[PDB]
């Protein structure tokens, strides 16, 4: 009864059988997502120097 | 799957199961040699209920016949079908009690119990899932009452979370066979209501009525009786036996009946039952059905449900019908007398339909109805219990053989407060 | 975009089997499994020109799911889908939700999870059950408690069967309801409810059918649901996904019980007769002679209402007849809404199956509504309950399972507090 | 290829070992005049195990008979099956014993014992690769006891690699037929534990209880007593004669079951064995043989092996069968009734299939089980040699023979040890 | 190129029985097999029942050798006593087979530990072999007995005594339980009472699955020496769980939709491992994909991706890169009367963790507890064994469980 317990409790602290995947995908897509503003801004700024 | 094993105790129990194999097998197509040789698949795929294949088509019934004298054992060899059973399923003692609960309660059941106890683990065991026992015996005879009752309490303490049916004819004045019938009802029933999961009260004189009025038979010998209680036993695992629209579990009417644990005494009728004279001038609809379920003077006991109240009801119908049709006919029969229902439950009935006629009609049903009038029968038997112990007739018979007055004073108490507390819930 | 279909209890999948019916007999498949690209959103392709349906039927009581492995449909359904356990709850909510649905319900779900992951761009799943029962009750709440902790984010489109206020065939059934209301609360995004006297009344009336068994329920029921997905099927003039009833039905995120209704359920001879536009069925699909749960909208006030039409249906005479039913005062709408209406138009109309007592209409209208009649129904089931547990009647055999006193209090509590939560949003 | 002698001494050996070339020879076939006769291809590679080709088709068996009175080798002479031995192979003496076992050990078998061995010889260097002899006898009579085990003692001097089976009865109080019965049997039991490879141990009592109960016999001869220990001698050495999905030879079962050199007494069992009157009322399954064979009132000895715990035991099955269901048959018997095996040993079961089953049948199994329960009737017999010999009672008749009282304390002592060593591994 | 089996023992040649009806069903390409076998046994009954089968004139009657009696559940009996006069006969011959050969890439034995057969002569004919060879592969698909299904008794004291000799013999080792496949067969094939012929089936399709690259072109060769490498990390840790996929029945495999990713998964479940172990326990080392029939690398590449970024099973902190696939065209191919279906595409997958040292330290009590009180220890002693190599084998699977616990950490 006691490992159910702790079982169930565990089963709820993993939000969910997916959530592992969408967090890292999210987090990986975000730094795509950086990357791709970064070199936009770079670009205005070297076009405003020339 | 689920699976129903059976045991006929006594004289009683076993022409009543006799007749009842011979009905069910008619059901699924096998003929008295035991071998396969009915046309539609539909009815080979739930002959796990109550057979076992044993080699080339060869059906044996998942019976237990136990008794204490073997005029039964060969009557049951002798007639059709009587070569189907497993010869080692006849358990079998040898004296016999004779109308004496408490030899077959004390005396020859201590070494008969172990042995009819070592064929039902087999028999249990043998299959899968169990869904209960089905026993059927009499409560005015020794053999079966004091040997049954003890068998009944031996299982339930083996196998305590699986259903129980038993099947008991009570003794009445009025068909006063033995003489003792009072001191062998009052202390079966103590036992009943304490270990059977649900009884079905059946009687005699109810029997006879309906042979006389609605069967208008000539001549009713038992095997007629026989034919009626049988019929009713198909009708009620019908269900599990056969698909239908609304099926309805033996545990699902358990619980859909009881409302309290000791109030498990049901009263059971069927229809249609009719003269060949009047066969021919009848129709066969739901409405038709219900107005002959409904009617007091078809209860297979003698105990009228209108000098009391309805706690539940329920109705197992067989064969294509409408459930709407079901459903408007019992909430008619439940509106207009509304005073015969109980009044903190609505929608006091219980109904199921399955898609499978018995053979010979095209339409049937079965009434299984839960009232608080059975305490008709309690009272009626504890004054005759009452009036042989206030002087202490035919006590020594009973006395001699390992019981106490104690136990007599405690199965009063208990009946006695069961008739009460069926009156203050009524 | 996939929707994936489950099915618990008696009920559940004999209504399953009248709905992948009316799916091959619309897409032209054979019951075998093989045509002679809008079937992806229900049917998977094995890629050797087979179609196996999205789908698990499951239940505790091997009868009604061995017949289906033997009927036309033997080869349509993958084996492993047609889930079936070997002993009945009984009509025991506790049995369903503890005993025996603890064993039943991990299956269940290891199962659905390959079924989610063989789909794409899954919309969500939608689930049929009845509560009167202790499978489709029970583990139904269990499932769905377990459902929501893997998911969460996806709609779970419940069409559950609720007791009728006279008609019922079971005596334990309120105690089952308001127990399995308590979890059916806090877990489906978008219940709507299907009675069964009011089925029976329009198959009495409409139909003209007086003597119907099951198979005609089931039947329309399949109807609505295929009215519902042909948007998501199916290209329209102006169309609407699964995820837009979240959003524009529901206002507070515990009010979510719908009505819903169907038009024109009309028999064989009546069509001949008889003249079919948009306007009318329009006005039919809100009197209360074709409503599917027995309550008056007429008592309560309308929150937000949904409109499905099908078939030869221009955008125009939706509007204008749409605008007719605000004018009239029969039917009123909540103080804080002053627009209460989502509508859609969808091409394709309803096929038909032989066999059916459904006529071949031009088109039809299928109305999915919310209100505030509703909590009558509710509050009818509550006295009828209350009734019989002060004294305790049948609680030994729930308590006998392994659950106690507290839980029919505090159960009966939070179905009290909706009550109360009803009556104050339609103020 | 691999090659068994047959020996049989004594009245008990002869009538059993006839009832056993019986069987042998239907099962490969072979006529009551020598020829075979036979069907199947499968009969035919392997009959040198039991027979020699002697001239046009002759197949004799390759058996020795033995004894000292010429009853017995005039009734073997005479039934079927009785004209195809070879006439050269009926080495008999002509005094008599006489159920004393020191005129079988000392003084008639001196001048007999010479002409056994040289028949013996000559027909074992007559085949090429021998894998043991078979030997039958009793252990209450004197030819049959004293005779026989001196023949043991000698043969295994002889050839001490090769194997050696005997199938020897043992005297029991209930059924006692003579009066020296304990003098006998525990002189030759002294002789058998050093002597034999393994011994399976029979009994009347339990044969003449299992033709009353399961067989349900009326009239048991000995007859169908050797019938049925004829039914397991075919059993043990079936997979020699016959291929198999699992293969499983005399040296292989002896080291499967003996975990100690001088733990070989085992107890016997065969199945199916049902009454004629329900052979057609049962299933032919693997469960239904297991449950047959770990019945404790179906081994062939009077010792109920619940009275101890199984050392280690083995079933070989006969017939088309899964070996899924026979290993998970063994896994279930282990674990349920786990108090009665030995716990540190797992796996206490060996099994093994053969593909041919005997004749008339679909599939069956013999069970040998080395239980500790054996030890039983070695305190059985030695209370009853005690209560003799604290008194010298029929002392003189085998005193007067060679016997001093030495040995007599020896078949004491050995005994007394082998009991505490069955107790001490229980 | 060609490579050559040997089949010891009741279960060797069972197994091989079954292993060559698939070859000859099956089919220049044939030239590594057309038969360069060799059946061995001390029992004549199962090998002469080949003489007399359907396949009479398919083998060269010398090829069957047989000996004169069993030895009977014995590892000493057919190691010391009657090994040594059949196992000189036995690799006299399989010398000239290699002789008819040029491009030997190796041999691959097949026996049961179990058996006194299976297990002593064959680790007697490995010896030799490792002495005369050497360089050459042997690998060694073995048998062991089961944890709670079992049929002998004395099995412990043989499977010990065995493995003593099968870690520095062989170079490549594949486990099989009975009770694993039966659960399969059970599982997937949804048959509940098999036999010994359905489990020798599909050992077979394993085989065939790992051979098939050098028989037929595909898109990824690989050959015997490239197991050799790949997924052996360590000289003494080459034991090896199995698995295939999809293990499914006729109808079935019709309705459901066989593609690359799930059957990459489907390879990975503890729910179809020939090993009855739980790799839940372990760590995967390496991991090995054969892939048949309809495969493009794209699938099978985003395959491993997808296990490799799930977290229900780990890898070593030393292996980022822990997989070998291989690519074969030729799908696999059906016998009448076998079960599974025909497909487009099938994997075997062949991994190292470890999962198997839990099979070890099982093993280890019942041999531990049997050999305390010294049971059945008389019959080996006897036959020509001593006291001195029970225990000196017993400490040799000690020094492995420690082996697998420190590079698993
Ligand atoms: N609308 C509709 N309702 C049905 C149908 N069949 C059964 N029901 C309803 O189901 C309720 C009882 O539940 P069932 O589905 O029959 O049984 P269950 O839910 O599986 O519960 P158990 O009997 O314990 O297995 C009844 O009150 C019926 O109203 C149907 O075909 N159509
Ligand atoms: N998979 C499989 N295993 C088998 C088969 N036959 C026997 N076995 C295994 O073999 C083990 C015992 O060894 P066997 O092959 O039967 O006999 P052996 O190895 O030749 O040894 P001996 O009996 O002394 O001849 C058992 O544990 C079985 O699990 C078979 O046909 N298929
Ligand atoms: N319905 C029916 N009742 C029977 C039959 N035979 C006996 N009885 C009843 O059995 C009661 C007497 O019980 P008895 O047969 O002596 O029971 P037993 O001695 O314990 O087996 C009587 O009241 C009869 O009504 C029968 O064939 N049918
Ligand atoms: N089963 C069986 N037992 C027998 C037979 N003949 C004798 N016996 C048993 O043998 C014992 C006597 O052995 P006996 O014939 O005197 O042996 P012998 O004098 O040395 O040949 C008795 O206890 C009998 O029960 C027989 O034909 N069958
Ligand atoms: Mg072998």
């Amino acid at each position: 009864s006691e490992m159910g317990s702790t079982l169930t409790t565990t089963r709820n602290n993993m939000g969910g059988i997916f959530s592992a995947k969408e967090q890292s995908t999210a987090v990986q897509k975000r730094i795509k997502l950086l990357e791709n503003r970064l070199e936009k801004a770079y670009v205005k700024y070297n076009q405003s120097i020339t | 799957m689920r699976e129903i094993v059976h045991i006929q105790g006594g004289q009683c129990g076993n022409q009543i199961g006799a007749k009842f194999w011979e009905v069910v097998s008619d059901e699924h197509g096998i003929d008295p040699t035991g071998t396969y040789h009915g046309d539609s698949d539909l009815q080979l795929e739930r002959i796990n209920v109550y057979f076992n294949e044993a080699t080339g088509g060869r059906y044996v019934p998942r019976a237990i016949l136990m008794d204490l004298e073997p005029g039964t054992m060969d009557s049951v060899r002798s007639g059709p079908y009587g070569q189907i059973f497993r010869p080692d399923n006849f358990v079998f003692g040898q004296t016999g009690a004779g109308n004496n609960w408490a030899k077959g309660h004390y005396t020859e059941g201590a070494e008969l119990i172990d042995s009819v106890l070592d064929v039902v683990r087999k028999e249990a065991e043998s299959c899968d899932c169990l869904q209960g026992f089905q026993v059927c015996h009499s409560l005015g005879g020794g053999t079966g009452s004091g040997m049954g009752t003890l068998l009944i309490s031996k299982i339930r303490e083996e196998y305590p979370d699986r259903m129980m049916l038993t099947f008991s004819v009570v003794p009445s004045p009025k068909v006063s066979d033995t003489v003792v019938e009072p001191y062998n009802a009052t202390l079966s029933v103590h036992q009943l209501v304490e270990n059977a999961d649900e009884c079905m009260v059946l009687d005699n004189e109810a029997l006879y009525d309906i042979c006389f009025r609605t069967l208008k038979l000539t001549t009713p010998t038992f095997g007629d009786l026989n034919h009626l209680i049988s019929a009713v036993m198909s009708g009620i695992t019908c269900c599990l036996r056969f698909p239908g629209q609304l099926n309805a579990d033996l545990r699902k009417l358990a619980v859909n009946l009881i409302p309290f644990p000791r109030l498990h005494f049901f009263m059971v009728g069927f229809t249609p039952l009719t003269s060949r004279g009047s066969q021919q001038y009848r129709a066969l609809t739901v409405p038709e059905l219900t107005q002959q379920m409904w009617d007091a003077k078809n209860m297979m006991c003698a105990a009228d449900p209108r000098h009391g109240r309805y706690l539940t009801a329920s109705a197992l119908f067989r064969g294509r019908m409408s459930t709407k049709e079901v459903d408007e006919q019992m909430l008619n029969v439940q509106n207009k007398n509304s005073s015969y229902f109980v009044e903190w439950i609505p929608n006091n009935v219980k109904s199921s339909v399955c898609d499978i006629p018995p053979k010979g009609l095209k339409m049937s049903a079965t009434f299984i109805g839960n009232s608080t009038a059975i305490q008709e029968m309690f009272k009626r038997v504890s004054e005759q219990f009452t009036a042989m112990f206030r002087r202490k007739a035919f006590l020594h018979w009973y006395t001699g053989e390992g019981m106490d007055e104690m136990e007599f004073t405690e199965a009063e108490s208990n009946m006695n407060d069961l008739v009460s507390e069926y009156q203050q819930y009524q | 975009r996939e929707v994936i279909s489950i099915h618990i209890g008696q009920a559940g999948i004999q209504v399953g089997n009248a709905c992948w019916e009316l799916y091959c007999l619309e897409h032209g498949i054979q019951p075998d499994g093989q045509m002679p690209d809008a079937f992806n959103t229900f049917f998977s392709e094995t890629g050797a020109g087979k179609h196996v349906p999205r789908c698990i039927f499951l239940d505790l009581e091997p009868t009604v799911v061995d017949e289906v492995r033997t009927g036309t449909y033997r080869q349509l359904f993958h084996p492993e889908q047609l889930i079936s356990g070997k002993e009945d709850a009984a009509n025991n909510f506790a049995r369903g939700h503890y005993t025996i649905g603890k064993e039943i319900v991990d299956l269940a779900l290891d199962r659905i999870r390959k079924l989610a992951d063989n789909c794409t761009g899954l919309q969500g799943f939608l689930v049929f059950n009845a509560v009167g029962g202790g499978t489709g009750s029970g583990l139904g709440s269990l499932l769905l408690e377990r459902l929501s902790v893997d998911y969460g984010k996806k709609s779970k489109l419940g069409f559950t069967v609720y007791p009728s206020p006279q008609v019922s065939t079971a005596v334990v059934e309120p105690y089952n309801s308001v127990l399995s209301t308590h979890s059916l609360l806090e877990h489906t995004d978008v219940a709507v409810m299907l009675d069964n006297e009011a089925i029976y009344d329009i198959c009495r009336r409409s139909l003209d059918i007086e003597r119907p068994t099951y198979t005609n329920l089931n039947r329309l029921i399949a109807q609505v649901i295929s009215s519902l997905t042909a948007s998501l099927r199916f290209d329209g003039a102006l169309n609407v996904d699964i995820t837009e009833f979240q959003t524009n039905l529901v206002p507070y995120p515990r009010i979510h019980f719908m009505l819903s209704s169907y038009a024109p359920i009309i028999s064989a001879e009546k069509a001949y007769h008889e003249q079919l536009s948009v306007a009318e069925i329009t006005n039919a699909a809100f009197e209360p002679a074709s409503m599917m749960v027995k309550c008056d909208p007429r008592h309560g006030k309308y929150m937000a209402c949904c409109l499905m039409y099908r078939g030869d249906v221009v955008p125009k005479d939706v509007n204008a007849s749409v605008a007719t039913i605000k004018t009239k005062r029969t039917i009123q709408f909540v103080d804080w809404c002053p627009t209460g209406f989502k509508c859609g138009i969808n091409y394709q109309p309803p096929t038909v199956v032989p066999g059916g007592d459904l006529a071949k209409v031009q088109r039809a209208v299928c109305m999915i509504s919310n209100s505030t009649a509703i909590g009558e129904i509710f509050s009818r089931l509550d006295h009828k309950f209350d009734l019989m547990y002060a004294k305790r009647a049948f609680v030994h055999w729930y308590v006998g399972e392994g659950m106690e006193e507290g839980e029919f209090s505090e159960a009966r509590e939070d179905l009290a507090a909706l009550e109360k939560d009803f009556e104050e949003v339609g103020a």
